[PDB]
């Protein structure tokens, strides 16, 4: 009682329910270090101005 | 006016002048050790970006 499948239908996503754990951690990666420890705040004005040499704003 | 405005007004330019050479030290040490180590904001040079890479399925799974 077998049936030939259609032109596409052996050509899809199927969906297979199985009961093997999903592998937590493929690639075997490494610790992925953590980020610069970006500065917070409000944004004074520069103190004193430009401070580039005598000029005084 | 009187001696006491120069004064002060001598005082208060030594400070903005001591504050300002303080900051310039500070900033040249800050720049010496970002470059040694970049670690703050500044001469962060740059990095292949993460959100070209292609997580799909390929054709063969060792990938």
């Amino acid at each position: 009682g077998w049936v030939r499948p259609d032109l596409g239908q052996l050509s899809k996503v199927t969906k297979v329910k199985t009961d093997r754990p999903l592998p937590e951690n493929p690639y075997h990666s490494r610790a992925r270090p953590e980020p610069n420890p970006v500065i917070e705040g409000d944004l004074k004005p520069a103190k004193h101005g430009t401070r580039f040499f005598f000029w005084t704003v | 006016d009187g001696p006491e405005k120069n004064y002060e007004k001598t005082l208060a330019i030594l400070q903005i002048e001591s504050e300002k050479a303080e900051l310039r030290l500070k900033e040249q040490e800050v720049r010496r050790l970002m470059r040694a180590r970049g670690d703050g904001p500044w001469y962060q040079f740059p990095t292949p970006e993460k959100e070209f890479i292609d997580h799909s399925p390929k054709a063969t799974p060792d990938n």
